[PDB]
RNA sequence: GGUACCUAACCAGAAAGCCACGGCUAACUACGUGCCAGCAGCCGCGGUAAUACGUAGGUGGCAAGCGUUGUCCGGAAUUAUUGGGCGUAAAGGGCUCGCAGGCGGUUUCUUAAGUCUGAUGUGAAAGCCCCCGGCUCAACCGGGGAGGGUCAUUGGAAACU
RNA sequence: AUUAGCUAGUUGGUGAGGUAACGGCUCACCAAGGCGACGAUGCGUAGCCGACCUGAGAGGGUGAUCGGCCACACUGGGAC
């Protein structure tokens, strides 16, 4: 029934963040896995590490909260929703916040973040922004 | 040299009730102009057959030709796979 | 935090509203006035004051505004990024603009931004035309703004790669 | 959800009805038919010139014309000014203009037209009311 | 008529003098000397636009057209506007001290001849091209108002050179940020026309 | 028959023509096949700019020039090398 | 067509009007008028002290133009994908079962229809945009660019549909 | 869509005629086919585009002159 995992994952992270739960659990999938890796790279979270089982495993993520109990991440937006997939040419890749945020884009040569995708001239399915 | 290649289409049979001729549907489809959501659309044709090889349900490949008859413009190339 | 009064602040009376109360002896009128006060370096904040006499009602309002003040980031005399003010059906959009456009906003919004001292900025008012709610929404947005340096330190990164 | 409701049900826009339904209709004789046109003014013959009262409880006695336009349409009209020479059976030119205080009249009798004399003894707004420069 | 009235209406002399402000600097008309309410937040920039247009003596359509040209020009719309207004040759001949008044500049350049790399020029938008020596030909070389203007010394801005013995000046590269806004608080016109 | 043609453009008193190749039937300012230069009569020294590769293939395949374009081709010697092209 | 232009001589003499002035919106005073005469795009004004009616002076906007009318777009986030809502303001079908249709759990190979990106062929000229040149700036007129396909052939990539 | 069925040389075939050609383009014979919810049929309306106006944008309106294509020449039909 559950339409697409990315919406569930983003909204679960947002729900955990607005009340500042230091722990969080997500059912494990490949795409969600590298997305967590991407947020770890960009420093929007504290750390992510995995646990495996017979039912698509689980991934657990530890959210950063800055030096003084302030939101490291202030929002998340899915834009390539099921029923309306949005695809961006390489040149029109969005500069979210003209730099501050990040947009994650699936590309013909892997799933990349905004600036590096623009740097190496790749387009494709742009899935979400991070605020 | 080699001449220009006429277009080649892919589709499914939707009628075979007429001798030496075969009607096909092609699922070619677009996205809405001002919304940009993929939407399904069907185009049907009449194609020419020589011995009624194709039957209802078959999947056939198609190439256009000169006008052979009114409303008929296409030839049967081959029956790539046959129905149940 | 509260910003002390060691500053030079101007006041721009945006509106005085006639206000009435119903009592046995007919009607009882007062005067409610809101004013936005703040220096041009970047300190802003509104106030309100109700009384029966316009000048000293304005006095009340300016005292309240002085008591309640707020700061704002000022990257290049312009906001750093996008923001939407979201206070009680008051929808205001703000966008940074090039260094020659100027201030482009509605009346109350223009008063607030110009008093803040932002030189180059554009905006839009999408919610109700109510002035006080305009002020509350835009100031909520202005508070929500974020400098780049604190964002870098929060991420554990630096400005050069954040802008890169 | 909503996207399919749009793709099939669509976005039906509202329609701005013409504010001057008489100005935008035309007619021809050897073909007996009413045409659709955009026109800024029309002429006609006044079938009655009179004066009646408005709707607001605060009143003033206003003048009006009843005119048959070229396109065979019937309508009342308002005559702005002080005094006039607008007798019954006169070829008068009409322009689009509302008068809220008077109910039913959608059009203004322009002045300086074929048989409407400009209001006399006026200095400003002379362009309106069809009056020449008073002195040479 | 318009000179004194406009100057004291705006409250600023279009050239800068004690006169037009000496004893009746308030406003024209009978209600002038009374109490002047603070101009609306539309009135302020309307007054600024009026200040600039009257001080530079230009028609409204001209002014708007030059504004769009400046906006299309690169740099900063706030001042490129005034740079073009200064490039207007009438102001050039004035700032070269060839006349007392911009009215004189207009009148002279209209029917009088100002040979600047061209036989005649009436349209004000031209310039004296840097790097060429062509000067006012030998019919108005001796003229009363010219002699008065040259003898009454006045500040030729540093982006303009001039020698009265042959009364010719070479328009230098461009005008600076100082003469940009001597007293006019620009960047009000930008949103006044954005309106 | 195709021809090398002088198509008019400009103002009410300042004619400015383009040397163009078009058929004899197409109107003076209408459709054409290709533009191959420009000509200015009112310039104090008369001015012309001609291309002579993809413009010269037209002379190769056959195209009568009008009189003025012909003598301008003579002025630039393009029709000359077109003449030597036969014996060459 | 002795037209464009250049050369001289005569004269401040032949050449400024249109609209608004309560708020929206920049500009206010005196007189007459007394629900009359009238004003108007909205709010509305005028029933003897009218900055809202008509005049007069002044001010304000613009200028060989200025107001009115009529048509279209914005303001209208007021058909909202970009960019809206449905408890009480308009709005959840009385409820359910379900054809077509729209959507689709996790891993793993493969296919490239969607997808992203090169190459080529066109998307006339003249227009809008950029850069230059010329009509005594330009109006305009040139010269060179750029943009303009939910475009045809062909190559490359396989993360996602 | 307050326009649900339209079509019966229209749908397919075999032969024969027929601008320069392929063809129900026209005949003869045989056969029940064709098109419709992805809007057929019918009613109303309009020349189409480069482009023009507005709008920052999506978008919304226009199709004058300048250019291209199309149809018409008092109204219908006909061929040389």
């Amino acid at each position: 029934v559950m339409t697409d995992p990315i919406a569930d994952m983003l909204t679960r992270i947002r729900n955990a963040n607005m009340v500042r739960h230091e722990k969080l659990e997500i059912p494990a999938s490949k795409l969600k896995r590298e997305i967590a890796e991407i947020l770890k790279r960009e420093g929007f979270i504290r750390d992510v590490e995995f646990v495996e089982d017979s039912k698509q495993g689980i991934i657990r993520v530890f959210l950063k909260y800055g030096q003084n109990n302030e939101r490291v991440i202030t929002g998340l937006k899915r834009i390539s929703k099921p029923g309306l997939r949005v695809y961006a040419k390489s040149n029109e890749v969005p500069r979210v916040l003209n730099g501050l945020g990040i947009a994650i884009i699936s590309t013909s040569q892997g799933v990349l973040t905004d600036k590096e995708a623009r740097a190496k001239q790749a387009g494709g399915e742009v899935l979400a922004y991070v605020w | 040299s080699e001449r220009n290649q006429r277009k080649v289409y892919q589709g499914r049979v939707v009628s075979d009730k007429m001798d030496k001729t075969i009607t096909v549907v092609v699922e070619t489809y677009k996205k809405h102009t001002l919304y940009g959501k993929r939407v399904k659309y069907s185009k049907k044709f009449k194609a020419h057959d020589e011995n009624n090889q194709a039957k209802i349900g078959d999947i056939v490949k198609i190439m256009e030709t000169r006008p052979l008859s009114a409303t008929k413009r296409f030839r049967l190339v081959e029956v790539v796979e046959e129905a149940v | 935090r509260i910003d002390p009064s060691k500053l030079e602040l101007e006041e721009r009376l945006v509106t005085v509203n006639r206000v009435a109360k119903v009592v046995k002896g007919g009607r009882r009128f007062r005067f409610a006035a809101l004013v936005v006060v703040g220096d041009k370096n970047g300190h802003v904040g509104f106030g309100t004051g109700k009384a029966q006499e316009v000048p000293e009602a304005i006095r009340k309002a300016v005292e309240d505004a002085k008591k309640n003040l707020i700061e704002v980031p000022m990257v290049g005399t312009t906001i750093p990024h996008e923001i939407i003010g979201r206070f009680g059906a008051g929808n205001i959009l703000l966008k940074p603009a090039s260094e020659g456009t100027g201030v482009i906003a509605g009346g109350p919004v223009r008063a607030v931004l110009e008093l803040a001292g932002v030189a180059d900025i554009l905006s839009k008012s999408l919610g109700s035309n109510t002035p006080i709610n305009m002020i509350r929404a835009t100031l909520q947005g202005l508070s929500e703004l974020k400098r780049a340096e604190d964002v870098a330190k929060l991420r554990g990164k630096s400005v050069e790669e954040l802008l890169g | 959800p909503t996207i399919n409701q749009l793709i099939r049900k669509g976005r039906v826009s509202k329609v701005e009805n013409s504010k001057s339904p008489a100005l935008n209709k035309g007619y021809n004789s050897f073909k007996k038919e009413h045409t659709n046109v955009s026109s800024p003014q029309k002429r006609g013959v006044c079938t009655r010139v009179g004066t009646m009262t408005p709707k607001k409880p605060n009143s003033a006695l206003r003048k009006y014309a009843r005119v048959r336009l070229t396109n065979g349409i019937e309508v009342t009209a308002y005559i702005p000014g002080i005094g006039h020479n607008l007798q019954e059976h006169s070829v008068v030119l009409i322009r689009g203009g509302r008068v809220k205080d008077l109910p039913g009249v959608r059009y203004h009798i322009v002045r300086g037209a074929l048989d409407t004399a400009g209001v006399e003894n006026r200095a400003q707004g002379r362009s309106k009311y069809g009056t020449k420069k008073p002195k040479a | 008529g318009p000179s004194w009235k406009l100057s004291r209406r705006l409250g600023i002399s279009l050239s800068g003098t004690g006169k037009e402000l000496e004893k009746r600097p308030y406003a024209p008309g009978p209600h002038g000397p009374g109490q002047r309410k603070k101009l609306s937040e539309y009135g302020l920039q309307l007054q600024e636009k009026q200040k600039l247009r009257h001080m530079y003596g230009v028609n409204e359509r001209q002014f708007r057209t030059l504004f769009d040209k400046a906006g299309k020009l690169a740099g900063k719309h706030g001042e490129n506007f005034m740079i073009l207004l200064d490039s207007r040759l009438d102001n050039v001949v004035y700032k070269l001290g060839l006349a007392r008044t911009r009215r004189q500049a207009r009148q002279l350049v209209n029917h009088g001849h100002i040979l600047v790399d061209g036989s005649r020029v009436d349209i004000p938008s031209y310039l004296v091209k840097p790097g060429q020596t062509i000067g006012v030909r030998e019919k108005s070389r001796n003229l009363s108002i010219i002699k008065e203007s040259v003898e009454v010394n006045n500040f030729v801005p540093e982006y303009l050179t001039f020698d009265a013995e042959k009364l010719e000046g070479t328009f230098t590269r461009l005008p600076e940020r100082s003469e940009l806004a001597p007293e006019i608080n620009e960047a009000l016109i930008v949103e006044f026309y954005s309106r | 028959a195709v021809k090398i043609r002088l198509k008019r453009m400009g103002a009410k008193k300042s004619p400015f023509y383009r040397i163009v190749v078009a058929d004899s039937r197409s109107p003076r300012d209408g459709r054409f096949i290709e533009t191959v230069g420009t000509y200015n009569p009112v310039a104090k020294p008369a001015e012309v700019k001609i291309d002579e590769e993809l413009a010269l293939k037209w002379l190769q395949t056959g195209a009568k020039p009008s009189d003025t374009v012909r003598n301008l081709f003579s002025s630039q010697g393009i029709m000359e090398k077109f003449h030597n092209a036969k014996q060459g």
